[PDB]
DNA sequence: GAAGGGGGGCTATAAAAGGGGGTGGGGGCTCTCTTCCGCATCGC
């Protein structure tokens, strides 16, 4: 916890030549700084595909455990964040495809899938298998299909 | 929202006169004539119907 | 009282005297130009400054719809009956309630004070 | 929280939503402090102005003025009802002022029972003529406007704010100085309970009828205003023709405003007095003004005759537009209407320009009230 | 100039430790002349050598919206002081 | 043909009806927002420079076109769906529309090959949508369609829904930009100061202000006194004042003749010439443009290392930072010289006394920033941030040699959250920069009453800070006529600062001056760059939006042509102001937003252009297509702003002021449609407001906002935190014409009451009221209080989560003495269950790091029935529950009631029908008010309404109480009342209810519209007896809802000192607040360590533990001494 | 800061020592009662 | 010339080998009181 120095007001606040003598200093930990950047990346991806804040919060918690567990220390943080975002969607019952997560992430599908496997191992957790009905609402709504067509597609696949 | 059952001042029953009052106005009656036709002589009772706003009709438009 | 600029660099000409001739001269500072002075008055300061307001009045005010119009003060020049009257409303007068009349006839911007 | 009406004045309290705080002392020593030092009866007379801080108020003050009129007579049954509300009553019914043809008690007789002890007080009614003291009826007042309480009995006079309000020498003040706080406490409550219950008989209202005046009065008010308009026009012509000589110590603009304001102020005073004369003895506006309960002669004149000049910062309505007060006036219009003189009464209603200029004047009072609360608060703290 | 003292005769930055050394050498009798009781106020004590840390009750953390303490402004400031002096 | 006076009253209200049928009442809100979405957003994106990347390959990005879709909500599964406003309110969503932009990406690879790709409709964020605006879902829906969506057709819109909170942007009042204003400061060192707040077209980088000031003569000196007063200029980004003549030299005008030609347009005037002489001498040293530029640069924002940098910096400031509205190009020096000379010329006229000083309170010199300009200001900053991070992101990838994905470069949070945050909190600007952020711009919409809702959507905020005190801005300026309500203003610190629009007032949305400038060029207007300065004297300057465009030698013809075009709507739109200052030889044309205007009837030759044919066409407003806009097209009615009103000769009415009479004004230009339009929404419901003292009208405008009624027709669907609904609202028996347009009949906020003005039992004294207990038993002023409680269960943290469940006293750690039995198995109380104080309606448990109790406790005073229990997912996707508790409020003693004339009063007692006084007909008053409330207040309109109400009820006709109506008089009303067998003055013989005896005085009694105010005693009664204490000070808590104690402040403390009650003073300030004990060392007065358990007391510092004294002091005194110790002070408590 | 806590109307000294919130206090609306003595106050049963 | 088809690469799985490169983590608004400067005055 820390306080940031505000903007100068009078002449006493400014050095002999313009620049303010009291300047903010970067006192954030490297671990916290990286973790802060990952959460910013997690929210940026979530907004791209309009994910609710509860899924983002689950993703942020997932990243903190993986980041602290340090089994994925060799992998890029963005890939871990992308994989955590994928896992959070599965855990919440609204899975996104690896391609859908890759579209909102600079990380490729292959690297997300690899980090996804490691995160599950590191967390000693699992995700329920995806079913055809887990995507019907989003796919049909994005295609602008009526509810009757969506129900028919859901029944056909099941 | 709905026509009060009694006149606030004297307690005369006015809740059975709103539909009749509306019908009389539909029959080209003036408001004063319609109130007289309904027997509302005291201006306290005439106040009840003359100034009533039937918002319950609007509320019935919203589906339950 | 008048203001002059040197014909050379068009800067302000300021008064100056020449001892040899003892005649007032107007000399430009940044130019060295000199000119013979004909007014002989360096400046006049008007404390009362009873400037004739009629000069300050604009004949176009007759076109103002919000100014009152009177037919009881015919124009002295053209004889037009209708005229528009108003007060100076000019600061530094220290007192102003008299009316200034302007003829409403177009092309006759005559102005007077009763 | 339920309060007696008399303590509203010391608290500066009203019943339009005011909230008051209760503090319960938690020990005998602090309980005794409040009892012996801070109880309301001990607070009746303030050391700030060596006079009572609370008196008789809106209904009781208006009714006690009616009650103590010379021609108020009470029947046997009415009197016995009032004595039920007199806590200090000795239980003896006084001999009626009139015994035949019917037993009738006067209002002064019943009020004499309320007056504590045997105090002696001399006051004048608000409507007491100045020349009556020099006339042949100094001690027998034709109007009953001389208040004499002798030996604890109101022998003559109409009681009003002057003899029952928060003024030095008031009958309430004498009771405190003579009888003490405890007896004066009962004096306050007995006046209210007795005259409040008599007001149930006599009644008191205010309606449109009290805001109207005789057609003769309206003509007099209209003529006075019409003359005032011409007088202001004449002064304007003099100023326009440079025939106005500035008064020493004032500029020409100040001289013109003084003359115009003097003319319009006199017209407002003349119209106001004309309205007041037309009022009958039954007028309820006059009833609450003579008693001192509420309103003033200015309020009556404004309601009946003319609201009068509207001022902003002590001057007539300024030329907020270019040389005019509103877009509905010509430029340089110094007439009474252009600069905010309301020639209508509240009953008649204000014209749109008068309504707006009146709103400008009212805004000044609202600003002052907000300013006065904080400006004076800082002064109080620093003095303390 | 703000929180800094400059001594000009040429011009140097008058450090608080410099002022501390000057004040430490003022005699008790001289301090009395300056209107300072030596036993209750020495000029050097006006230089912050050791900073008092208020008790927790002076800067208590308030609980709101779950079991997440929100530290006091004084606690937040003390973190900056502890970090900079540690640095 | 022509409207005769016998038909004018009907004719004028047909005109007013058509105006509101078209415009409505929140048109200023909706029009401003529509302009921001339709034009400003596209302009801001277009005006953005293309992003150029170079680090070799070169990438260009251009944002072409903007697209906006319907307000959409995305389910947790990702399916989009249209977001209904009601769903947003219930689920606490933000009513926002997705924003898309077309972006073209062209890359140059240095191989002489160009690859261009367009990313059509790129999502860049979400814009909150104003309800019922062109981009709202409710737009273009019939009243039947709105009901199907659970939306009230009477709801005007004009507000945002941010996190379910209805938010209204208050119009922010500011001084007009690009206009030269000369003011005199009595105390300052400058005798006069002419400022100009110059802003770019389309409101680019914020306004830049330039001051031209004349030094005061206070300074005494042989040289200073002789020369006179010198003029200095305060340019932006310059520390110190710069002499004016230097600025002209820096512009490129060196010779004194050239500079004076731009300042003085008539050298024949010697008085003005002498005024500038002292300024010429001041800058005599500088005689070159480059020298002048260096001089200005020397004072620049940053020191210039070398002269070349100084000159370049000075040119930079003058080129763009000085008078930007005049020009921002490199060839605009001549244009700026003329305008700067005009500023000096204006300053000279003020100093010479030839021109009056400008008035800050004039609303011609004011602009109102509505939602559009407000939102556009935010969007410019956010879009720049969007491109800033797009550049930063793309720079990293282009540096590494790899191409960048455009979609991944865009951060959609920048615009979505930036817009949402400003509306959500009202802090205007940036969250990081909240220090300079304007506050209070966004407020939660007031839903107490429909009139309060309408009023909040038409509110105006003055620039002056509320904390600051100054009478002049708080005064009712003349120029507010027809623009701002003269009565509606809050009482207290905000008197005169918060205002409400007049009923027909309209705020200009703004338009481009290009068509006007082009027409002026086509017309015989000489450009400013082509004329000689000598020609300016005779000609009239032409200003368009504060920019001096040129001069004209025939102003009268030009104004007639301009007026003709605007009336025909040919080239000039209706909201364009054309002002000719005949005396000053200036024509000012204004086209920008924020100008307040009102419609006025045009008068030509003492005749209204409005004839009978227009009225007849309007009468058939429907099935005829004739509307208000046809009146504007026909040229019979035009909008007039405050500046143009100065030049307008206006007739209050046609029936009297136009007619031949004593010659007062034979040249009328305009006419009021009706004088009653000077009032706003709340003042428009006052009957006979021209018969009341003006402060009473202001008080009612405030009280009407607090009157119960039916605030909205769909109140059942809504779940508002607080809501008051009257059982039986009535429309007033005595109404105003303006009330038809406020929808007051549709949503009344009061009841018509038989009111007797009598002194009955003393229980109505001092603004108190006696109510009829029997009438209250019949539903008279019965109201419902609805209170909604929202609770959200959120899981955040490694193992911490919140759930809805019934907390068992053993399982859960936290617990209270309340009752948890009402809760259902799912932790939620059920509808239809009676709940009292200290009852749990939501069972919330947070897992302990077994589990703490965060359950929601019903308000202690509240005793109602659970009405609705809504469960859903909030905007964050968490389970969300709203519970509405319904409590019926029967009028009690202490409840506030007001008439429509500022006569508020609590109920002092309630008598039954038999106890109340009765007329011979058995009528008892519902309410008795004291006669003493009338005389001082002078609320004569109250008496007239009572008299008119009696006639209305007997006659059967709603009475008309429109203010300035000669057709209605007290005598006329009195004559009508006589016809119904009543005393003509409204008095009646009343009988005492206790005794049955006639009251000696006849009582004024009749129907009056009263309104129950929100303030109910049961919501204010509060008692404290040893409650909880706050952590910091250990003193009683604050607030009724927290069981806090009442403050015993300094004034009460001072009062008890005068009483001499030392012990009671000690009780209040010590015993009843924070009694505390400390142990103090005797040697040193510092607090010692005390261990009562071990009975060991030590003073670390004295090395003593035997002499320690116990001191009883307030805890706050302990905190003070400890806080003083934190500052190195040593408060030593000595017991000897 | 510490200085801000002590100064002002709401500061430690004026806001918590010269004046403070107290127990055993009640607040509610006031209404007339002509049947009470000048030295009496009518009090709700809930407050009592 | 659009569209379906065929062939082939990609994905993961383990494991070893050795080195380059990628990734992350340290480090060089008003009123009142006080202070400074210019001036004229004497003094020596
Ligand atoms: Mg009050
Ligand atoms: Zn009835
Ligand atoms: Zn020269
Ligand atoms: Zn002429
Ligand atoms: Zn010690």
């Amino acid at each position: 916890l820390s306080t940031m120095i505000g903007k100068g007001t009078g002449a006493a606040s400014f050095d002999e030549f313009g620049n303010s003598k009291y300047q903010n200093r970067r006192t954030m930990s490297s671990s916290d700084r990286a973790m802060m950047n990952a959460f910013k990346e997690i929210t940026t991806m979530a907004d791209r595909i309009n994910l609710p804040r509860n899924i983002v919060d689950r993703t942020n918690n997932l990243f903190k455990q993986v980041y602290e567990q340090k089994s994925l220390k060799g992998r890029a943080n963005d890939a871990i964040a992308s994989a955590c975002l994928y896992i959070a969607c599965r855990q919440e019952g609204v899975p996104r495809t690896f391609k859908e997560i890759c579209a909102v992430s600079r990380i490729s599908k292959k690297e997300i899938g690899r980090c996804f496997k490691l995160i599950l191992k590191a967390l000693e957790t699992s995700v329920d298998l995806i079913t055809t009905g887990d995507f019907m609402s989003r796919f049909c709504s994005n295609l602008c299909l009526p509810k009757q067509v969506q129900m028919a597609a859901t029944h056909i696949a099941r | 929202m709905i026509i009060p059952v009694r006149c606030f001042t004297c307690g005369k029953i006015v809740g059975n006169k709103w539909e009749a009052y509306l019908g009389l106005l539909q029959a080209e009656y003036t408001e004063g004539d319609a109130l007289d036709a309904l027997g509302l002589k005291r201006y306290c009772c005439r106040r009840m119907l003359l100034a009533h706003v039937d918002l319950i009709e609007k509320l019935l438009n919203y589906a339950p | 009282v008048g203001i002059r600029f040197c014909q050379e660099c068009n800067n302000m000409l300021y008064p100056k005297e020449d001892k040899e001739n003892r005649i007032l001269l107007y000399a430009c500072r940044n130019c060295d130009y000199q000119q013979e002075a004909d007014n002989s008055c360096i400046y006049v300061n008007k404390i009362t400054h009873e400037v004739d307001e009629l000069t300050q009045i604009i004949a176009d005010v007759s076109q103002d719809p919000t100014l009152p119009r009177t037919e009881d003060h015919p124009c002295q020049k053209c004889g037009h009956k209708e005229a528009v009257f108003f007060q100076s409303h000019s600061a530094r007068a220290e007192d102003a309630m008299r009316l200034y009349y302007v003829c409403t006839a177009p092309h006759c911007g005559h102005r007077w004070t009763e | 929280f339920r309060l007696n009406l008399s303590v509203t004045t010391p608290y500066n309290a009203d019943f339009d939503g005011d909230e008051m705080n209760l503090h319960l002392p938690q020990s005998l020593e602090t309980r005794a402090e409040i009892q012996e030092l801070a109880m309301v009866p001990r607070m009746i007379v303030t050391p700030q102005s060596n006079r009572p801080v609370m008196g008789i108020v809106q209904d009781t003050l208006t009714a006690v003025r009616k009650f103590t009129k010379r021609d108020v007579f009470l029947e046997r049954g009415e009197v016995m009802n009032l004595l039920m509300f007199l806590s200090t009553w000795d239980g003896k019914v006084p001999q009626p002022a009139i015994l035949k043809p019917r037993p009738l008690w006067t209002g002064k007789q019943i009020f004499s029972l309320i007056i504590p002890g045997h105090i002696n007080c001399i006051r004048t009614h608000s409507t007491h003529p100045d020349d009556e003291d020099s006339g042949p009826y100094k001690h027998i007042s034709p109007g009953d406007t001389k208040v004499v309480v002798e030996n604890g009995e109101l022998i003559m006079g109409i009681l009003c704010k002057k003899s029952l309000g928060t003024s030095a020498g008031s009958l309430v003040h004498i009771s405190y100085l003579e009888m003490g706080h405890d007896i004066t406490r009962l004096f306050y409550s007995n006046i209210q309970t007795v005259i409040n219950n008599w007001l149930l008989i006599e009644g008191h209202t205010i309606g449109i009828g009290d805001s109207i005046a005789d057609s003769k009065t309206y003509q007099d008010i209209q003529n006075t205003i019409k003359k005032a308009k011409q007088d202001v026009i004449e002064v304007i012509e003099k100023a326009h023709n440079n025939e106005l000589e500035p008064t020493p110590g004032n500029t020409l603009r100040q001289t013109f405003e003084n003359q115009v304001n003097r003319i319009l102020n006199d017209a407002r005073d003349k119209t106001g007095s004309s309205a007041q004369k037309s009022l009958s003895e039954y007028n309820n506006f006059k009833s609450m003004v003579v008693s001192g309960a509420k309103g003033s002669k200015i309020n009556i004149s404004q309601v009946i005759a003319v609201v009068g000049q509207q001022n902003v910062e002590g001057k007539r309505i300024p030329f907020g537009f270019k040389h005019r007060t509103l877009p509905h006036f010509i430029k340089d219009d110094y007439g009474p209407e252009s600069r905010g003189f309301v020639e209508n009464s509240y009953l008649a209603g204000l014209t749109p320009t008068e309504f707006f200029f009146h709103a400008m004047g009212g805004r000044e009072g609202l600003i002052d009230t907000a300013v006065k609360t904080a400006e004076t608060g800082y002064i109080q703290r620093r003095l303390i | 100039s703000g929180l800094e003292l400059y001594a000009e005769w040429k011009k140097i930055l008058l450090s608080p430790e410099r002022v501390h050394e000057i004040f430490k050498r003022i005699s008790d009798e001289e301090c009395f002349v300056l209107g300072m009781e030596p036993r209750y106020a020495r000029p050097e004590w006006m230089i912050v050598t050791v900073l008092p840390v208020p008790p927790l009750s002076v800067r208590p953390a308030v609980v709101m919206q779950g079991s997440a303490r929100n530290q006091d402004d004084l606690t937040h400031k003390l973190a900056d002081i502890v970090k900079i002096n540690n640095q | 043909d022509e409207i005769t006076p016998d038909l004018w009253q009907e004719a004028c209200w047909i005109v007013i009806s058509s105006y509101f049928d078209e415009k409505g009442l929140v048109r200023q809100q909706l029009d401003s927002f529509d302009e921001f979405i339709q034009m400003s957003v596209q302009r801001i994106v277009e005006d953005a420079p293309p992003i150029d990347l170079q680090a070799p390959p070169r990438y260009l990005l251009k944002f072409e076109q903007i697209y906006l879709s319907k307000p959409t909500h995305w389910e947790r599964d990702g399916a989009p769906s249209p977001m209904m406003p009601n769903e947003a309110r219930l689920r606490n969503l933000t009513y926002s529309a997705p924003l898309y932009v077309d972006i073209t990406k062209t890359v140059i690879k240095e191989g002489e090959e160009q690859l261009q790709t367009q990313h059509q409709k790129t999502f860049i964020g979400k814009i909150p949508i104003m309800l019922r605006s062109t981009y709202c879902l409710l737009n273009g829906l019939t009243d039947r369609d709105l009901c199907e969506l659970n939306e009230c057709p009477l709801d005007p819109g004009g507000y945002f829904i941010i996190n379910g909170s209805e938010k209204v942007l208050i119009a922010q009042e500011k001084m007009a930009t690009n206009t030269v204003y000369v003011f005199a400061k009595k105390d300052s060192k400058y005798a006069y100061t002419g400022e100009c707040r110059s802003c770019l077209e389309n409101s680019s980088r914020p306004t830049s202000t330039i001051w031209v000031s004349m030094l005061a003569r206070g300074g005494q000196g042989a040289k200073k006194s002789a020369i006179g007063q010198r003029i200095v200029a305060t340019l932006p980004y310059i520390k110190q004042e710069v002499p004016i003549i230097i600025v002209f030299r820096a512009l490129g005008f060196v010779s004194d003749r050239d500079i004076l030609e731009h300042i003085i347009y008539d050298f024949e005037d010697p008085e003005m010439m002498e005024m500038v002489k002292p300024s010429l001498d001041e800058a005599f040293v500088i005689q070159e443009q480059n020298v002048a530029l260096n001089f200005i640069g020397s004072r620049g924002a940053k020191p210039g290392v070398t002269k070349e940098k100084r000159i370049k910096y000075a040119k930079e400031v003058l080129q763009k930072e000085m008078l930007p509205h005049v020009g921002v190009s490199d060839f605009c020096e001549t244009k700026k010289a003329y305008f700067l000379g005009y500023m000096v010329h204006r300053l000279l006229l003020a100093a010479l006394g030839r021109r009056e000083l400008d008035d800050r309170d004039h609303y011609g010199n004011k602009r109102l920033d509505l939602a559009g300009p407000l939102l556009a200001f935010l969007f410019r900053g956010m879009f720049k941030n969007l491109l800033k991070e797009v550049r930063i992101y793309a720079q990293k990838f282009i540096d590494r040699g790899k191409d960048f994905n455009l979609e991944l470069a865009i951060k959609t949070r920048i615009i979505s959250d930036g817009l949402k945050y400003s509306l959500a909190t009202g802090n205007w600007g940036d969250q990081k920069k909240a220090h300079q952020a304007r506050a209070g711009v966004s407020q939660v919409l007031n839903r107490l009453t429909f009139a309060s809702t309408l009023s909040h959507l038409r509110r105006l905020n003055s620039p002056i800070g509320r904390d600051g005190k100054l009478a002049k801005p708080r005064q009712l300026h003349n120029t507010l006529w027809g623009m701002v309500c003269p009565a509606e203003t809050p009482e207290g610190h905000a008197v005169g600062l918060v205002k409400n629009l007049a009923l027909m007032a309209y705020i200009s949305v703004g338009s481009q001056p290009s068509p006007i400038l082009e027409f002026l060029e086509e017309w015989s207007m000489e450009n400013l760059e082509e004329i000689s300065p000598a020609a300016i004297a005779d000609a009239t300057k032409i200003f368009v939006n504060g920019c001096w465009v040129g001069i004209h030698k025939d102003p009268e013809q030009l104004m007639n042509t301009l007026r003709k075009l605007r009336r025909q709507m040919d080239i000039i739109v209706s909201e364009v102001s054309m002002i000719r200052d005949i005396r000053e030889r200036e024509i000012r044309i204004y086209t920008d937003a924020g100008r307040i205007c009102r419609p006025l009837l045009i008068v030509e030759k003492q005749k209204l252009l409005l004839k009978k044919r227009h009225i007849d066409q309007l009468k058939e407003r429907e099935y005829n297509n004739y509307s208000w806009q046809d009146l504007v097209a026909s040229g019979v009615v035009e909008y007039i702003d405050t500046l143009e009103e100065e030049t307008v000769m206006l007739a209050m009415t046609p029936d009297d002021l136009q007619e031949k009479e004593v010659a007062y004004c034979s040249t009328y230009t305009h006419c009021e449609i009706h004088p009653s339009m000077i009032l706003g929404v709340c003042a428009s419901i006052i009957p006979f407001p021209d018969h009341n003292q003006s402060p009473r009208n202001t008080y009612q405008s405030a009280m009407g906002k607090q009157a119960m009624g039916v605030y909205i027709t769909n109140f059942h669907v809504r779940m508002d935190t607080l809501a008051h609904v009257l059982y039986y609202p009535q429309k007033p028996l005595v109404t105003t014409r303006s009330m038809e347009y406020l929808r007051f009949r549709e949503l009344p906020a009061g009841i018509n009451s038989i009111v007797a003005i009598a002194s009955y039992t003393g229980y109505n004294q001092e603004d108190s009221v006696i109510m009829n207990r029997s009438a209250v038993d019949r539903g008279f002023f019965r109201s419902v209080f609805y209170r909604s409680y929202k609770e959200q269960e959120s899981k955040k943290g490694f193992d911490q989560e919140e759930v809805f469940e019934k907390p068992t006293r053993e399982t859960c750690q936290g617990m209270r003495h309340a009752i948890y039995d009402k809760l259902d198995d799912d932790g939620l109380i059920a509808p239809g269950v009676r709940v009292s104080g200290d009852d749990v309606i939501i069972g919330k448990t947070v897992t302990l790091p077994t589990k703490r109790d965060c359950s929601t406790f019903l308000r202690t005073s509240e005793t109602g029935i659970v009405d609705q229990v809504m469960v859903t997912l909030n905007q964050e996707g968490y389970k969300f529950c709203k519970i509405r508790v319904r409590s019926v409020r029967i009028p009690q003693i202490g409840d506030k009631f007001a008439s429509r004339h500022g006569q508020k009063g609590t109920c002092g007692i309630q008598y039954r029908q038999e106890d109340m006084p009765f007329t011979c007909e058995g009528i008892t008053p519902d309410i008795i008010i004291n006669p003493h409330a009338i005389p001082s207040r002078m609320t004569i309109g109250h008496l007239i309404e009572c008299l008119q109400g009696k006639v209305s009820a007997n006659k059967g006709e709603i009475g008309d109480a429109t203010p300035f109506n000669d057709a209605v008089n007290v005598q006329k009303i009195s004559n009508l009342l006589s016809d119904y067998g009543y005393h003509l003055r409204g008095n009646e013989v009343l009988y005492n209810g206790f005794t049955g005896r006639k009251i000696t005085s006849q009582i004024f009694i009749g129907p009056t519209y009263y309104q129950r105010l929100k303030h109910m005693v049961d919501d204010k009664i509060h008692s404290r007896a040893r409650g909880p204490i706050q952590i910091l000070n250990r003193q009683p808590m604050e607030g009724r809802s927290r069981d806090g104690g009442l403050r015993f402040g300094e004034m009460e403390r001072d009062c008890q000192i005068a009483h001499g009650a030392a012990q009671f003073l000690r009780e209040r300030l010590f015993e009843a607040s924070d009694p505390y004990q400390v142990h103090v060392c005797n040697l040193c007065g510092i607090m010692a360590i005390a261990n009562t358990r071990t009975h060991t007391y030590e003073c670390r510092g004295c090395r003593n533990k035997t002499q320690i004294s116990l001191v009883r002091m307030p805890y706050a005194c302990k905190l003070l001494f400890q806080e003083l110790m934190s500052m190195s002070i040593a408060p030593r408590m000595m017991s000897v | 800061s510490l200085k801000q806590r002590l100064k002002g109307k709401e500061g430690r000294v004026r806001g918590n020592l010269m004046g403070k919130r107290v127990d055993f206090s009640a607040r509610t609306v006031i209404t007339p009662d002509p049947n009470l003595s000048i030295d009496q106050v009518g009090v709700p049963r809930s407050i009592a």
